RNA sequence: UGACGGAGCCAGCGAGUCUAACCUUGGCCGAGAGGUCUUGGUAAUCUUGUGAAACUCCGUCGUGCUGGGGAUA
């Protein structure tokens, strides 16, 4: 249930004081937990990053990071009603559609695009056909993997076509939720890595509190859309940055 | 062909040799590639597959 | 009329390269030309005795 | 701006010549692998 | 220009006895000092200062050089020779 | 100054004049150039014009002041079976 | 249906259906002084505070049709002939108005001198198209027949 | 097809001969729609600067510009 | 039971099939009208079979052209050749022969590449 | 900073120009989005490669030029 | 004969159950062989079919090139 103790704090202190010195890892600024479960979570990895809601620590503000928005076919309505609204007029670094995205950025330009942006956010209608447009660099692992957003707050019924409108308070709202909370992507096996906290924006008690938040949310009985995924007994946590070892926490 | 040599000097040393896959498809080392170091171009009898292993028997 | 002075090197040789005042671009460019001509000559020699 | 002043001289080439829980757990997993 | 064996000289009338006769030509022609003294005259005359003049010089080998009015030509002779060699071999001389 | 002629108006022709004091005034060159109307704006009126004699649409009066601003005043202008029955 | 308003260093063509700026001319280099449409409305002249009468075409601010380098003082009034369509009258703070031909924009086809202080206004006489009534800061509405010399008002 | 007999290019229309001669440099070889567009623009502004027929203007330009004698360097 | 006439126009690799039938007067290229043919500076190349002989010829027929292949200017040239020889063929078949060869004289006096394409090239000099 | 988008740089009030300078000078305090604002290795490996190439010439039977 | 930023629209060749990366950080299972999962970096003329680019149209800007070790925020 509740796990926050001196072994966890000792591990995170040791890793922080290791990353502030260790010259083979002077670039990685991110803390991830490696949830080791017992039973195999059966759900297959589609690349839709589900959102783990934190309660009292927004771990990224939606204005200090580059955001790429990938839209539907014509993109005129989304581009204008995003850029000249003053609610979202300075939120997105770039707004390009799928057609001219795969026209422009091919090959090594995709490595430049990956090194260029820091949050890839796509429309939920055109999100599924990104992995051949965006390449393998975005989907090997998960750190710039694209997030779904709805743009309209309109549901699609059969026998009738969705009217095309976009809502900039809604796009700011769910982008605020996306940069606010953290996210996980499930798989078939037992391992599951979640990014919680940063290297210098966050401190040890807030990282511990949002770690425990993600433990609750993943092991929970409710939130069976998103969070009911640890259906058995969780066995371990580890903590690492992107090129460290795995400092163990909560050995069951 | 990817890696049986480590450099263009080695492939230059072994140009024109006869190689073959494990499926008996004969072939011959044509030219050292430029950009990766130990890679080369070989011309075979017909279209080899990606699942094959080329072979240079030497003594 | 404004009056500028002509930049030139006294005691010129057009076959010799000019004096880049850096020694970490001129020397690496010297050994770039050295490495290229000696690599091309060496592997040309070994592919012709392979023939 | 030169009124019979000419271009200046240039200096000579020889004129320019003459002038711990971390380490405990990583050795623990290393020794675990070597133990197996 | 002439290569000397590691040196590139402008073929003066006085920097040699018989480079011109070892190439074939005669000593009564190898005159760069007179295009030097004409460059001095045209580049100190007041009409150059008012900018109503441009100079083109052209060689016995048919090599055409555009001489801008703003050039501060070297007033002595051997600087001019060493400049003219880099003109004939770099094709351009910067301010 | 400017002047309009034979436009749709009871005044057959009109000379309007702009005079640095807020006032722009219209004079009728038929009854000996008498003044007939005038406007007052918030500064020295530096230039004025009206839309010409064949404007055929929205008829405008503009006066641009020396204060840096401009004032515009306008005057504005079943079925085939059933029908065959 | 459009009117050109001269603020400083930009000329704004407003339209008379919505009263907003439809088109704008920004690429001047000093204070712009005069802006007038030709008699057909096909092109627009603008006099500048550097003596550079730029004529664009109306309803396209990107094509400077030609640029007359007039006198060195600020040209203050520029307008085309009302009867003719190819001569342009530009008067400046040089006490001389000019009738340029917009084919030959290097020398003026007439150079109406004879003033003593700061010509600021042109007009043409609406029936006789040879008659140019200019006006300056010493009273004295001088007016010129263009068939004659032109250095002396009639 | 005006380039397969000797004098057949003498009856290509003169605006087209001006267009074809306009589209030649290293940059814009073949860009005939660009040359047609700029001939269209230059005829518009010839008419707006000189109120006359720009086809008559270009015909006059040909007949004024084409020389009537020339020198050939004798052997 | 309806009169219809199909002709073909071709340039470099463009092809354009024109169906002419007795109708109300509507001319369509690729489903869109004839007044939307791009690149809009060669729209008068498409328009000249119409304006050469007057729209009263077209006021009772309705043509439709399916164009495929080629580039922009090859497509407008195949369109105009298809329009021209389609109108001439309809006038041979369902209207009178006097009007047919009046149309042939008009199109041939303008340019006979409205009716006969240049087909086999080149020359071995 | 509310300054006109079409004024020139000369026609500026002083409070507007110092407002520009303030907005640039404390950008993160003004909640500006932070995305808005942002050698001998060749020599030594090259000497090792020329060493390698000299060794490779001398293991064979070669000469210079 | 530019620089950005959108929009429009046009080909012809090409169809072998075949077509195609590398280096890592770690979790678990397994006797090992290895399997799976997770992760960061480098490279990239994409992957088999739909499609091109030049081109056309539209808004904004506006024409004297470039350097590292030193100095001020």
């Amino acid at each position: 249930d509740i796990i926050k103790s001196g072994l966890a704090e000792k591990a995170l202190k040791a890793l922080i004081l290791q990353c502030e010195e260790n010259p083979s890892l002077k670039n990685d600024k991110d803390i991830h937990i490696i949830i080791n479960t017992g039973k195999k979570m059966g759900i297959n990895r589609d690349n839709i990053p589900r959102i783990i809601p934190l309660t009292k620590y927004k771990l990224f503000k939606p204005r200090d990071l580059n955001i790429l928005l990938i839209t539907k076919d014509p993109s005129a309505l989304y581009r204008e009603t995003l850029t000249k609204d003053e609610h979202t007029s300075e939120l997105f670094k770039e707004i390009i559609s799928v057609k001219n995205l795969r026209r422009r950025f091919k090959g090594s330009k995709l490595t430049q695009l990956y090194k260029d942006f820091d949050l890839v956010v796509a429309d939920y209608r055109v999100h599924h056909l990104l992995p051949e447009v965006l390449g393998s660099r975005f989907y090997h692992g998960s750190k710039k993997l694209p997030y779904m957003i709805r743009m309209s707050k309109e549901v699609k019924l059969k026998r009738q076509q969705m009217v095309e409108k976009c809502d900039p308070i809604y796009v700011r709202a769910q982008l605020r939720s996306i940069c606010k909370n953290t996210s996980y992507i499930p798989n078939n096996d037992n391992c599951l890595s979640v990014r919680v906290g940063y290297i210098q924006k966050h401190s040890i008690p807030e990282i511990l509190q949002n770690i425990q938040d993600t433990i609750n949310f993943l092991t929970d009985k409710s939130k069976r859309p998103q969070g009911g995924v640890i259906k058995g007994g969780i066995i371990s946590i580890f903590v690492k940055t992107s090129n460290s070892t795995s400092l163990p926490i909560y050995q069951f | 062909i990817k890696d049986m040599f480590s450099s263009a000097m080695e492939v230059a040393r072994f140009e024109g040799a006869q190689i073959k896959t494990v499926s008996g498809i004969r072939g011959e080392i044509k030219r050292a590639l430029s950009k990766p170091e130990g890679h080369y171009r070989a011309a075979f009898e017909d279209k080899i597959l990606m699942s094959d292993i080329v072979i240079l028997r030497s003594w | 009329i404004p009056t500028h002075a002509p930049k030139y090197e006294e005691n010129f040789n057009p076959d010799k390269k000019s004096y880049d005042p850096d020694r970490t671009r001129s020397e690496i460019n010297k050994m770039k030309a050295q490495l290229k001509k000696e690599r091309k000559f060496t592997m040309k020699e070994i592919r012709k005795d392979a023939k | 701006t030169d009124r019979f002043k000419g271009d200046d001289d240039i200096p000579y080439k020889e004129r320019l010549f003459e002038r711990d829980y971390y380490q405990q757990v990583q050795r623990g997993k290393q020794d675990k692998k070597i133990s197996r | 220009t002439h290569k000397i064996s590691d040196k590139y000289v402008l073929l003066n009338c006085d920097d040699h006895q018989g480079l011109l006769k070892k190439m074939g030509r005669d000593i009564s022609e190898a005159r760069p000092d007179i295009t030097h003294q004409c460059l001095l005259t045209l580049l100190d005359s007041p009409i150059n200062k008012a900018g109503k003049l441009q100079v083109y010089i052209q060689t016995s080998r048919g090599i055409l050089i555009e001489v801008n009015p703003t050039v501060r030509i070297p007033r002595t002779f051997k600087r001019f020779s060493g400049l003219m060699v880099q003109l004939l071999h770099k094709l351009s001389i910067r301010s | 100054l400017d002047y309009v002629e034979n436009f749709d108006s009871p005044m057959q022709s009109a000379l309007i004049a702009s005079s640095l004091d807020g006032h722009v005034k219209v004079f009728d060159p038929l009854d000996n150039f008498q003044v007939k109307f005038g406007w007052k704006f918030s500064g020295p009126v530096l230039s004025c014009a009206v839309s010409p004699s064949t404007a055929q649409g929205n008829r405008h009066l503009v006066a641009g002041l020396s204060s840096g601003l401009l004032a515009i005043r306008t005057k504005k202008k079943k079925s085939n079976n059933f029908q065959r029955m | 249906h459009d009117f050109a308003v001269t603020s400083s260093t930009r000329v704004q063509i407003f339209s008379s259906r919505t009263r907003q700026v439809i088109k704008t001319f920004s690429r001047f280099k000093d204070v712009v002084y005069s802006a007038s449409f030709r008699s057909d409305g096909k092109l627009l002249c603008a006099g500048d505070a550097t003596g550079l009468v730029s004529v664009y075409d109306s309803y396209n601010p990107r094509t400077i049709l030609l640029s007359i380098n007039a006198s060195t003082h600020p040209t203050h009034v520029t307008k085309f002939h009302t009867q003719d369509n190819k001569i342009l009258a530009t008067a400046s703070d040089d006490r001389v108005t000019r009738l340029w031909d917009i084919s030959n924009a290097y020398e003026p086809q007439l150079e109406l001198t004879g003033a003593t202080d700061y010509v600021r206004t042109l007009s043409f006489i609406p029936a006789a198209p040879h008659l140019v009534a200019t006006g300056s800061y010493d009273g004295l509405i001088r007016l010129y027949d263009t068939r004659s010399s032109g250095s002396t008002p009639i | 097809r005006y380039a397969n007999k000797r004098f057949r290019k003498a009856q290509c229309p003169i605006i087209e001969r001006l267009t074809n001669s306009l589209m030649m440099n290293g940059r814009n070889n073949g860009k005939k729609l660009k040359a047609v567009r700029i001939i269209k623009h230059t005829l518009d502004i010839i008419n707006v600067l000189t109120d006359q027929n720009p086809i008559q203007v270009v015909v006059d330009a040909i007949t004024n510009t084409g020389p009537r004698e020339d020198t050939t360097r004798v052997g | 039971a309806v009169p219809s006439v199909q002709t073909f126009g071709k340039k470099k690799s463009a092809t354009a099939v024109a169906h002419v039938k007795a109708g109300k007067g509507l001319i369509k290229v690729n489903g869109s009208p004839i007044t939307l043919v791009e690149p809009e500076i060669l729209r008068f190349k498409v328009y000249e079979p119409l304006l050469l002989v007057g729209l009263d010829k077209f006021s009772n027929i309705d043509i439709r052209v399916r164009v495929t292949g080629g580039g922009h200017v090859s497509q407008v040239y195949a369109i105009r050749q298809a329009i021209a020889k389609g109108l001439v063929a309809y006038h041979q078949k369902y209207v009178d022969e006097q009007s047919k060869n009046e149309l042939k004289k008009a199109f041939t006096s303008y340019d006979r590449t409205l009716l006969i394409a240049d087909s086999r090239r080149p020359e071995p000099k | 900073a509310d300054v006109d988008l079409h004024k020139r740089a000369g026609e500026l009030t002083q409070e507007e120009l110092e407002r520009i300078v303030q907005i640039m000078q404390n950008p993160t305090h003004y909640k500006i989005p932070a995305w808005f604002l942002n050698h001998t290795l060749a020599n030594n490996v090259e000497s090792k490669l020329r060493d390698d190439l000299e060794r490779l010439k001398k293991i064979r039977a070669h000469r210079g030029i």
